[PDB]
């Protein structure tokens, strides 16, 4: 099921059997939703704060 | 880069400047504060390994506006399967002497995880390359950072549609055959960077091509998710003494 369109996981998917845990990078935190990525840090990865920022 | 823009100040920042006496050499990309992924083919010439520096936060060469970051290069780790002069297995891992710190101008791009990589990243088309590298064939380098927005290929209709090394599942092509937009050899290195849900990934090495925006040619980039792991236990390992050490791979 992570194979079809990333299981609706934001970051990264894990299978586990018939069952779907999305997860993400260090960093950032899962939202009750289960699919979701917050960030934890002030600079996570793979976000432009000058953009962010506007 | 060839017909691309300028990356405005801060919006690249991930990308890293590698240089060896002042001299330019290569680009990279920042993965987390320590760490550095760039080409394994930037460092076949390198006799002095002390000359060799990462500068964060750089955007404009004429100029220093205190953004830049600068670090010495304690560790340049390359896969074992990489040999000098060819083309397979174009990545080097590096340890930066003392982390650099994170700031608007200073953000490491995502390492994505090999699954994600290959089952989502693999199909978004479009990703970004960058690099100061030449803004022609047989022309000037950049004093500013370019960045270029790349499609990405299936390596079947990369070969039917070029007019020569192989391209391996180590490789990916990415850009234009029409001679119009292309990363070129000053980019080696750089980022091949991917956006998916509001969040940049690492895709992609500026690896090599035939001459810059060749027409009938594509640029060629090392497919990092075929890295993942070998990147990961690296980062989890003890420093070793030398600068160069080459690791087992797979
Ligand atoms: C693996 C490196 O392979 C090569 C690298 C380069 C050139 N880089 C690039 C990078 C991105 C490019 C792009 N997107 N479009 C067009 C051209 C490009 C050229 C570079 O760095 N040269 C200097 C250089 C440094 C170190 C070893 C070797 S090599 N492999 O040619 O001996 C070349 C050219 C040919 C290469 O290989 C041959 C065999 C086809
Ligand atoms: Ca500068």
């Amino acid at each position: 099921i992570c194979v079809n369109e990333n299981g609706g996981c934001e970051q990264y998917c894990s299978d586990h059997t018939g069952k779907r845990s999305c997860r993400c990078h260090e960093g950032y935190s899962l939202l009750a939703d289960g699919v979701s990525c917050t960030p934890t840090v002030e600079y996570p990865c793979g976000k432009i704060p000058i953009l962010e920022k506007r | 880069i060839v017909g691309g823009k300028v990356c405005p100040k801060g919006e690249c920042p991930w990308q890293v400047l590698l240089l060896v006496n002042g001299a330019q050499l290569c680009g990279g990309t920042l993965i987390n504060t320590i760490w550095v992924v760039s080409a394994a083919h930037c460092f076949d010439k390198i006799k002095n390994w002390r000359n060799l520096i990462a500068v964060l936060g750089e955007h404009d060469l004429s100029e220093h506006d205190g953004d830049e970051q600068s670090r010495r290069v304690a560790q340049v780790i390359i896969p074992s399967t990489y040999v000098p002069g060819t083309t397979n297995h174009d990545i080097a891992l590096l340890r930066l002497h003392q982390p650099v710190v994170l700031t608007d101008h200073v953000v490491p791009l995502c390492l994505p995880e090999r699954t994600f990589s290959e089952r989502t990243l693999a199909f978004v088309r479009f990703s970004l390359v960058s690099g100061w590298g030449q803004l022609l064939d047989r022309g000037a380098t950049a004093l500013e950072l370019m960045v270029l927005n790349v499609p990405r290929l299936m390596t079947q209709d990369c070969l039917q549609q070029s007019r020569s090394p192989n391209i391996t599942e180590y490789m990916f092509c990415a850009g234009y055959s029409d001679g119009s937009k292309d990363s070129c050899k000053g980019d080696s290195g750089g980022p091949h960077a991917t956006h998916y849900r509001g969040t940049w990934y690492l895709t992609g090495i500026v690896s090599w091509g035939q001459g810059c925006a060749t027409v009938g040619h594509f640029g060629v980039y090392t497919r990092v998710s075929q890295y993942i792991e070998w990147l990961q236990k690296l980062m989890r390992s003890e420093p070793r003494p030398g600068v160069l050490l080459r690791a087992p791979f797979p």
